C-alpha cells in the first residue's frame, strides 16, 4: 500500500 | 462598440496637472484604455511612470472618484504578467490599498479587495506581501458581521475570493498564523447559499488541504469534511471540482483523517464521482479512491459494503488511459492490504481481463502496478488451493499471452516478476 | 503541475 | 548481492 | 584506357565473357588488382556487371589454379564490403564453392577460401549459420588436424583461427551447440599455441562462447580453459589481455561454482594490474568483474580480502572516470551485501567511506542508489557491532553527511526516501 | 574485427 500525491510520487 | 480613449501622452499631461478635474479625467481615460477590450497598453503606462501618481491617488481621501479611478487602472495593470504585476507593488501600491479596505464607501472597498486579490494571487512571495501588510485583519473584518446576506452579492464573492488567494501557492506555503486566522471565516462561507463563494471557498480550503498532514489537520480539526461532503454532491461542477480536490487532498493524510471522510458518507456520492461525464473529476475521484484503498483493511470493507468496487473495475475498463492507471493504482493497493475474503470478492467483480487488458499498455509504470497486483492475488490464491483456478481464469482472459510478451522488453522489474508469475503458477507447455 | 487556474481576474 | 551483464543490467 | 592496364569494368565484363582463357584471367587479375584498391574500390560497380556468379564459377574449375585463386581474391573483398555486398557474394552461391576450395592442394587457395568464408561467416548470426549449415567446420578443422601446429605457415594458420573465431560469434541467435562442441577442441589447441595473434584470436573465440547463459558457459569451462585464460590475462600483449579479460569476465556472470575456477586459477593475483591499468576500458572491465565476483559466496570475498584487491577497488573508485567509478560502486555494494561484519570492517579500515560519498555528488540517479544501499549495509554491520555512533562521525568527517542531507530534495523516490531513512536512524539529535 | 579486404589486411 502506498499513499501518493496528485503527480503520482508518493506522500508517506 | 468597443472603442474611443485618449493617447498615453494625453492622460499623462493631465495627471501630471494641478487641475484636480484634469487630473480625473486623465486617470477616467487610463481607466478606459486599460479596461478596454482588448490589449490594454499596460507597459505604456508604466513606461509613463504613472504606477507611483495611481497610488497617490489611492490617498486622496478627499476625492473618491479619483480613488476609484485609480484603484481600477491598478487593478487591470496588476491584473496581467508578474513583471506588469510588480510595477504595482513596487509602486506601493500594496498598504495603499488597504488603507482603502475600511473605506465608507463599500463599492471603494471592493475594488481594493480585487487589486490585492490579483497581487496575492500572483505567487506566495507577494501573498506573503500582502499578509505581512496586515491585509488579513481588515479583509476578516468586512466578513465580522452576524448575517453575510447583508453584504452585496460582488463584494462578499471578491472578498471570498481574494481570500482564497492568500491561502494559494506553495513554495513557501501560508504561514500558520495566517491559515489559523483566516480558517473560522472559510467555515462560515462554505455554509453560504451562493454557488460562486461556495466554490471560492472550496478552492481555498483544496489549497490549504494540498501539503503536509500536519496542515490538513488544522483545516479536518475545524469540522469541514461534513459540509465539503454536501458540496461534493452538488450538480454544478464548479463546486464539485473544488470539493473533490480537498477531500482528495484529506485522504492523502492519515487513516484518522481519512476515516472522517467515510464517517462524512463521501463513499455514498462516488458512483457518480467515478461516472462523471468530466473525464478530469474521473481522474481526480479514481486518485482519491486509490488513496482510500492504501487505508486499513476495515477501511477497504466500507469500499466493498458501498459497492464501489464495481464502479472501479468499470473505470478501468472504459477509461482514458491516464484514469485507468490511477484505477490500477487502488486495485494494488486493495489486494495489497485486502484481506483473502476481500480479494476474492475482487475476482468474482470481473477485475481480471480488464486488468490484463492493460498489460498490452505502453506505459512502464502501471505495467509494475499491475504485476504486483496479479502477485497480491496469487497469494491469496495459495491460502485457499485455489492457484490453479486463477490460472485457468487469466488464459481465459488471453491475460497469459500478455505476461509470455512480458519475459522479453525493457526493465529489470518486469523480468522477475513475470518470470516469477509463469514459474510458479504456470510453465510447463505451450510453446518453444 | 496539476490544473484548473484562476488566479488573476481583471475588470471590464 | 547481483550479478549483472556487460551492459550493466542483471543476469537473466 | 587503350591497351595499357588499370582497367575499367567495362573492359573487365568484356574480357570475363569471352571464351578465351587467357583473356578471363587477365580480367580477373585486373578486377583483383581494382578490389584491391587502396581507397573506395567500386565493389557496387563490379557487382552491378554481374561479375560475382561469373567469379564463383571459376572458383570451380580446378583446371586453372590461378583464376581460382584471383576469383577468391575478388569475392574475398566484395564479402568485406558492406551487408549488402556480401548478401551479394552469398546470393551467387560462393559458400559451398568456398567450401570446396578449402581440400584444395594449393595451400594458398586453400588460406584464401577461409578467408572468404570468414568475411562471409563474420556478417552476422544469418550468413554464420549458414557457412555452417553449407558444412564448413569439418573441412575447416581437418586442416587443423595435424599433430603439430607449428608445420602450418603462420600466415595460414592466423587465417584459420580468425575463421573459426567468427564462426563462434554473434547472438540472436548464438551458433548451434553441436557446431561448439565440435569446435572447442581445436580452439583448446589454439589457445596453447605460441602465436600472440593466434592467441588473440583464440581468446576472441573463447570471449564469445562464453557472452551466454551458464550452459553455454559450462560448455567452455568443463574443457580446462580457465588455467590458460588467466595465463593470457597476465600477458603484456594488450591484443591478447582484452579478449581473455573478457572471456574472463563473461565467465564469472555464471554460477559461483564457476567463478570459484577462476579464484583457483589465480587470477586474482594479476587484477591488481588490470585494475590500474593504462587503458581506460579495461579498468572498465576488471572492475566490472570484481563486481561479480564479490556478488559471490563470503569465502569468495574472503579470498578478494586476501589478495590484497580492497585498497585497489577503493582507488578505482577515488580516480578512475565516472564509467568505471560507477562499475567499482556496484563492486563495493554487492561486498557490503554479502560480506560478514568482519569484512565489512575491515573495508571501513580502507578508507571506503570518503571515496563513495564523494560520487553522491554525481549526476547519475543509478549510483546514486548504489551507494545508498552500501551505506546502509555498513550500519547495518556497525549496529550489530553496537558502533553506528563511530561510523556517523566518521561520514561527518568525510564530509558525507552534507551530501545526504542533499539528497532528501532530490527527484527520484528511492533516493529520498533512502536519505531520509539515514538521518532519522543515524543523525537525528 | 568482422571482416578484411585483402592485400594486406584491414576492415570494410
Amino acid at each position: 500500500q502506498q499513499r501518493r500525491t496528485r503527480n503520482g510520487a508518493s506522500k508517506s | 462598440q468597443g472603442t474611443v480613449n485618449w493617447s498615453v501622452e494625453d492622460i499623462v499631461k493631465g495627471i501630471n496637472s494641478n487641475n484636480l478635474e484634469s487630473q480625473l479625467q486623465a486617470t477616467q481615460a487610463a481607466r478606459k484604455l486599460l479596461s478596454r477590450e482588448k490589449q490594454p497598453p499596460i507597459d505604456n503606462i508604466i513606461r509613463a511612470g504613472l504606477i507611483p501618481k495611481f497610488v497617490s491617488f489611492l490617498g486622496k481621501t478627499d476625492c473618491s472618484p479619483i480613488q476609484f479611478e485609480s484603484a481600477w487602472a491598478l487593478t487591470n495593470i496588476a491584473s496581467g504578467t508578474s513583471e506588469q504585476t510588480k510595477a504595482v507593488v513596487d509602486g506601493g501600491a500594496i498598504p495603499a490599498f488597504i488603507s482603502l479596505l475600511a473605506s465608507p464607501h463599500a463599492h471603494i472597498s471592493e475594488q481594493a479587495v480585487w487589486a490585492l486579490g490579483n497581487i496575492a494571487g500572483d505567487g506566495s512571495a507577494f501573498r506573503d506581501l500582502v499578509i505581512k501588510h496586515g491585509a488579513i485583519d481588515p479583509l476578516l473584518a468586512l466578513l465580522a458581521v452576524p448575517d453575510l446576506s447583508t453584504l452585496a452579492c460582488g463584494y462578499l464573492r471578491n472578498l471570498t475570493w481574494t481570500l482564497s488567494n492568500l491561502c494559494r501557492n506553495k513554495n513557501p506555503a501560508p504561514p500558520l498564523d495566517a491559515v489559523e486566522q483566516i480558517l473560522p471565516t472559510l467555515v462560515r462561507l462554505l455554509h453560504h447559499n451562493d454557488p460562486e463563494v461556495l466554490a471560492d471557498s472550496c478552492w481555498a480550503i483544496s489549497y490549504l488541504t494540498d501539503g503536509p498532514n500536519e496542515r490538513i489537520e488544522m483545516v479536518v480539526k475545524k469540522g469541514v469534511v461534513p459540509q465539503l461532503v454536501k458540496l461534493l454532491g452538488a450538480t454544478e461542477l464548479p463546486i464539485v471540482t473544488p470539493a473533490l480536490r480537498a477531500i482528495g487532498n484529506i485522504v492523502t493524510g492519515t487513516d484518522e483523517q481519512t476515516q472522517k471522510v467515510i464517517d462524512a458518507g463521501a463513499l455514498a456520492v462516488f458512483p457518480s464521482l467515478l461516472t462523471n461525464p468530466k473525464t478530469n473529476i474521473q481522474k481526480e475521484a479514481t486518485w482519491t479512491m486509490s488513496n482510500i484503498t492504501a487505508g486499513r483493511q476495515d477501511q477497504i470493507q466500507q469500499v466493498v459494503n458501498h459497492g464501489l468496487v464495481p464502479f472501479l473495475v468499470g473505470v478501468l475498463s472504459k477509461a482514458d488511459f491516464k484514469t485507468q492507471k490511477e484505477a490500477a493504482w487502488a486495485i494494488t493497493n486493495y489486494t495489497s492490504g485486502g484481506t483473502v475474503e476481500q480479494i476474492v470478492y475482487l475476482v468474482h467483480c470481473g477485475i481480471i481481463e480488464p486488468l490484463m487488458n492493460l498489460l498490452s499498455a505502453k506505459d512502464t509504470k502501471i505495467i509494475q502496478v499491475i504485476l504486483d497486483a496479479i502477485s497480491n492475488i496469487f497469494q491469496a490464491a495459495e491460502k485457499l488451493g485455489e492457484t490453479e483456478k486463477l490460472s485457468i481464469m487469466i488464459e481465459e482472459c488471453g491475460g497469459l499471452d500478455k505476461i509470455e510478451a512480458l519475459q522479453r522488453h525493457e526493465n529489470e522489474s518486469v523480468y522477475k516478476a513475470s518470470l516469477n508469475l509463469i514459474e510458479k503458477y504456470f510453465s510447463v507447455e505451450e510453446e518453444e
